[PDB]
């Protein structure tokens, strides 16, 4: 940048540096004293409030998150990995299934994905999606986008051998709040909003499911037919450019992932600085300022680039 | 995966969501150019997710579990319009009919839960039951209402008025003055209520910032927190990303 | 929904003729200029082609 | 459908009377130009008038308020013409 | 959708089809394709556009030129047009 | 009584395609509600903010307006105005300010024009429009070259600015 | 998105002539020519320097 002699306020907003100057020091002292006496005065608030007295904590990260190893029943879909040793000696779990996805994959925060779920490259689990492997595993294709508040459960297999796994195969569109249970997913295909999908249901690849439909169990439904109604009925064949429509969403949903992908993952003293960004950028839109005639401001970052 | 011609600029640190310890999802966020737009008085709960070109109008209510993701397409929420629990509203980039592809939703409209929007046109004074979809391309005219588990499929209308239920949804019955006049705007009221409740006992910056501040002053303590100018290493990367780029022979 | 930002344009496509202090010959050189600054300076040559 | 006024005269015709409204607008600086320099020298020339009855003034006044012509007045009726 | 006379500017895109050597002599009238009734050259027929293009103050896509083919044609475009 | 109940059309069948001219003189088609207003199809199309101007009456500067060309044969769809009324002291101050010497016989303005069946692959013409000046805001400097929409401006009209 | 409703060079030396013709002003009011010749004088010029190599076929 044009620029060295930048406030370290300035530079670094999220946390300043040491204080240095007597002024600083007798701030951060002060500073102290303000903290300990309000965490006092939060306190006594917080016994006249009641029960629980409005406590704030952080939450786990469920986007990743462990189930409870079977010796028995191995892990088919998911990872294995050992737990601490003081939590090995608190709770007693040697191992713990754990999730496995590729680097491309994003999961949002909000989304709960647990213990025996494989999630191929450019997929995307999005907002408030529940992906539960506890019982038995689940297996998602590449470029499969499960939507926002979609549940997908399994079951266990059980004395007949019916299989009670979920794969979902490449390239699936799964539409919001959609619930999908231990069924199976051909390539190419779109789930529809709000669309139910029980017990042992096959669908085969280049079908459309409808919105608001659900698919009775044991039910296939076959290629390039489009099934909608409570009781999932025929309508009609899905015609050669609706394919293409279903391409056309698996890549169009694999760039919005990459997307928020890029911007939940940012470090929060990164996001701090990028809102003090937008906040000078709007500052500075005014161009009769008088800084304005001293420098010309990179875009991005607004710092000074070059003089004016 | 780094977008270097972001708004903001490129990403210096992009932290991988198995090293994440806590929850940092947040309720209003930025997706590249796209900025969501809120009033003062819009409540959205702490569960829900705002994010793209969303424009939130005074007395709009996001409550527990819905999703408002404007990546596509804008999203527009008139006055008084409350989105219920684990409601979805999307826009398309498209639509099937060749109209606008953005979801408009007109004021004192209550979208009940689990109801999914779709790049929709609705009306003043609307209700979509629970579980009902409204897909692309669909228009609700004002003074209307879609009874739960509902579906209204692209290209098709709902006239004002009148009850509509099926899911080739059908029409039911007219509503009456009574209901068209006073419950549909009593249901949004009501829902504003709730929502200004849940507004008046939230803190500006609640007590939960201090867990991991207590992690950030362990770090400084013991000497391994780094102070990193994000501003200078974004301008370098964007440089050396445009050297790189002019280089290349293919 | 942030905004787009404009840039301004370069005119004064000058045309420097056959001119006595620079390198001996005939120099014909059109230069297109931002203002005071150059552009894109083409040289044309074939004046000496024997 | 509700009862409505009923409006006189046909819509097209309507149309073009209130299309004589376009016409090439003059900058309003040459008229205020003009009125501040004869609303001063207008000003001095006042102190020196003679004191008039207020029966005269109020008709004076009321004189020229019926005899002000409204600028868009003459703007929707001028012609270049003899 | 004619937004001026269609005998004006049929009798306007006729003169100007006239001032052509050929497209002339028993028969210059509607109903008549340039290249197969006219004996005009492809250049012909765009330099005729573009003579039109003068006298009616309004230009032609190439699009559109490879989809006029009549003289009914030129005239509807020119008709259907707002600027004429 | 209980007479034959009509199902509604779908948009697709009361969907009319309106063939546009803009200023650069490039030809568009805009998909339109039958029902609407011609300023609102105009405006939820995508055309840019400097294409429209408040409609300027007392109480509906709200209102975007346009100044369009309109053939002959739709001239009978234009709603009619009374003098005596301040709706037609909107429209000759629209006259007045914004469109002056560029008016032609076909020039109206898009609110009093409603799009119906009949109306189908009409085409229109963005009317030619003198710089205007309401608001710092709301104005036209007479450079069509910001890139924006209309539809994206959520600022309902002029006001203080 | 979808419904069953929603979806339902020979001539280079053309399009050269057609650049020409389209030049034509700029060349004149460049050149200083619009006195002494007309556009559709010199739009005539051009069709024979176009005419001269009809007889080549070869792409
Ligand atoms: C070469 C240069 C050209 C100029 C030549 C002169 C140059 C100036 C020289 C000296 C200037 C100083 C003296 C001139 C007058 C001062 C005005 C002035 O300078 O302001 C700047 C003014 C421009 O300012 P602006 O802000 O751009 O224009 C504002 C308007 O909106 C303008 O927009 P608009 O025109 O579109 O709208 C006009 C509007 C503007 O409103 C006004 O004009 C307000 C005028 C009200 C009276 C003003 C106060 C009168 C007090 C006079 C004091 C002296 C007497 C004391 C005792 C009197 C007691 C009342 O009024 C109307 O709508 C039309 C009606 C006009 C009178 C309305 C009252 C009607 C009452 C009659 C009732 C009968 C009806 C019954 C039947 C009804 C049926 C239902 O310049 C001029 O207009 C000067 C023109 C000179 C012509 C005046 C002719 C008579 C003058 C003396 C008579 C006094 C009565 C006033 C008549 C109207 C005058 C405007
Ligand atoms: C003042 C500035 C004046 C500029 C002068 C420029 C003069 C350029 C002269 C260059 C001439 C060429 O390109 S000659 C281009 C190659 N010549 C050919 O013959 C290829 C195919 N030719 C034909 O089809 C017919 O001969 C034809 C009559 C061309 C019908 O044109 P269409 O294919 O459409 O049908």
């Amino acid at each position: 940048s044009l620029l060295k002699n930048y406030p370290p306020s300035y530079l670094y907003p999220f946390r300043h540096p040491k204080p240095e100057g007597v002024i600083e020091k007798v701030l951060f002292n002060l500073g102290s004293l303000f903290r300990s006496a309000g965490q006092g005065m939060d306190e006594l608030g917080s016994l006249m409030l009641g029960n629980g007295g409005m406590q704030e904590s952080v939450g786990p990260n469920l986007a990743y998150a462990p189930v409870k190893y079977n010796p028995a029943a191995a892990p088919k879909a998911g990872i294995v990995a050992p737990i601490p040793a003081s939590a090995q000696r608190v709770l007693g779990v040697k191992e713990i299934v754990l999730p496995s996805k590729a680097e491309s994959t994003f999961i949002a925060p909000n989304a709960n994905v647990l213990g025996d779920v494989k999630i191929g490259a450019k997929s995307s689990i999005w907002y408030g999606a529940v992906l539960r492997g506890d019982v038995n595993s689940i297996e998602i294709g590449d470029n499969t986008n499960v939507q926002d508040n979609v549940t997908i459960h399994v079951a266990k297999h059980s004395i007949d051998g019916k299989l009670r796994n979920t794969v979902i195969g490449n390239n699936v569109t799964i539409g919001h709040c959609a619930t999908i249970h231990a069924c199976t997913i051909a390539d190419n295909v779109i789930i529809g909003m709000g669309a139910t999908v029980l017990d042992g249901v096959k669908v085969e690849s280049g079908s459309i499911v409808g919105a608001g439909s659900i698919v009775p169990p044991n039910t296939v439904i076959p290629a390039g037919q489009v099934w909608v109604g409570n009781p999932a009925k025929f309508i009609r064949n899905v015609l050669p450019e609706e394919n293409g429509f279903i391409a056309s969403s698996a890549n169009n949903y694999d760039l919005l992932g990459q997307q928020h992908k890029f911007e939940n993952s940012k470090v929060f003293e990164e996001m701090l600085v990028e809102e003090e960004i937008a906040k000078d950028r709007e500052l500075l839109e005014d161009k009769n300022l008088a800084v304005h005639q001293l420098y010309i401001f990179d875009p991005q970052t607004q710092l000074a680039a070059r003089p004016r | 995966v780094n977008f270097y011609d972001a708004p903001n600029g490129p990403a210096v640190e992009q932290v991988k969501i198995e090293d994440e310890w806590y929850n940092r999802q947040r309720t209003e966020f930025n997706i590249l150019n796209k900025q969501p737009s809120k009033a003062d008085d819009v409540f959205i709960a702490p569960n829900a997710v705002v994010c793209g070109d969303v424009d939130l109008y005074q007395k709009v209510s996001i409550f527990f579990g819905a999703v408002v993701r404007g990546d596509l397409n804008t999203i527009r929420i008139g006055e008084n319009s409350t989105i219920l629990d684990k409601a979805v509203v999307h826009a398309a980039s498209t639509s099937p009919t060749g109209l606008n592809a953005a979801t408009i939703i007109g004021s004192n409209v209550t979208v009940e839960p689990h109801a999914v929007l779709r790049s929709c046109r609705i009306g003043d004074n609307c209700i979509v039951g629970a579980r009902s979809v409204v897909c692309e391309g669909a228009i609700m005219h004002p003074e209307s209402v879609l009874a739960p588990g509902s579906v209204l499929a692209p290209g098709r209308q709902i006239p004002s008025g009148e009850l509509w239920a099926g899911s080739p949804a059908k029409f039911v019955r007219k509503l009456t003055y009574y209901e068209t006049s006073n419950v549909i705007r009593e249901s949004a009221e009501h829902y504003y209520d709730i929502a200004t409740g849940f507004r008046n006992e939230t803190f500006d910056h609640g007590s939960a910032w201090r867990d991991a501040e207590a992690y950030r002053q362990k770090l400084v303590d013991y000497k391994e927190y780094n102070w990193v100018n994000y501003r200078e290493q974004k301008y370098v990367m964007r440089l050396q990303r445009d050297a790189a780029e002019l280089e290349k022979l293919l | 929904m942030k905004p787009l930002t404009p840039s301004k344009v370069s005119n004064f496509t000058i045309n420097f003729g056959p001119q006595h202090p620079a390198a001996h010959g005939v120099l014909r050189l059109v230069l297109e200029m931002d203002g005071e600054i150059i552009k894109r300076a083409d040289p044309h040559i074939g004046l000496l082609h024997r | 459908d509700e009862p409505k006024h009923q409006i006189p005269g046909n819509a097209l015709d309507n149309w073009a009377f209130l299309r004589t409204y376009a016409k090439p607008l003059p900058d309003m600086i040459h008229y205020y130009y003009y009125v501040y320099l004869f609303g001063f020298f207008f000003v001095y020339k006042v102190a020196d008038f003679p004191e008039y009855s207020p029966r005269v003034l109020v008709m004076a006044a009321l004189i020229g308020s019926l005899f002000y012509v409204r600028r868009d007045w003459v703007h929707r009726e001028f012609k270049d013409s003899p | 959708s004619s937004f001026l006379p269609k005998e004006e500017v049929e009798s306007r895109i006729i003169a100007q089809v006239k001032e052509q050597n050929l497209a002339a002599g028993i028969k210059v009238e509607l109903s008549s394709r340039f290249d197969k009734d006219l004996g005009l050259d492809s250049l012909d027929k765009v330099e005729l556009l573009i003579s039109l293009e003068e006298d009616f103050g309004v230009e032609v896509p190439d699009a559109e030129i490879d989809k006029i083919h009549t003289v009914e044609d030129a005239v509807n475009f020119f008709i259907s047009n707002p600027s004429s | 009584d209980h007479d034959h109940y009509t199902p509604p059309k779908t948009v697709f069948e009361d969907t009319i395609t309106i063939n546009v001219l803009d200023y650069d003189g490039k030809k568009h088609a805009v998909k339109a509600l039958i029902g609407t207003p011609l300023n609102k199809a105009l405006v939820e199309y995508g055309f840019s903010s400097t294409y429209f101007f408040p409609n300027m009456g007392y109480y509906t500067q709200h209102i975007s307006d346009a100044h369009v060309f309109i053939p002959e044969e739709y001239w009978k769809y234009v709603e009619n105005v009374d003098l005596k009324t301040d709706d037609a002291e909107a429209i000759k101050l629209m006259f007045k300010l914004v469109v002056q010497d560029y008016q032609r016989e076909t020039s109206f303005f898009a609110s009093y024009l409603t799009l119906n069946k009949e109306m189908d692959n009409m085409t229109i013409g963005f009317g030619p429009i003198k710089p205007w000046h309401i608001t710092p805001k709301w104005s036209f400097n007479g450079h069509h070259n910001v890139k924006d929409r209309m539809f994206d401006r959520l600022e309902t009209g002029p006001f203080i600015e | 998105m979808t419904s069953r409703f929603a979806y339902v060079t020979c001539q280079k030396a053309r399009n050269l002539y057609l650049e020409a013709c389209r030049c034509l002003p700029f060349i004149h009011r460049l050149h200083k020519l619009e006195e002494i010749t007309s556009l559709k004088e010199m739009r005539l010029i051009i069709k024979d320097k176009f005419r001269v190599n009809s007889p080549v076929t070869d792409s």
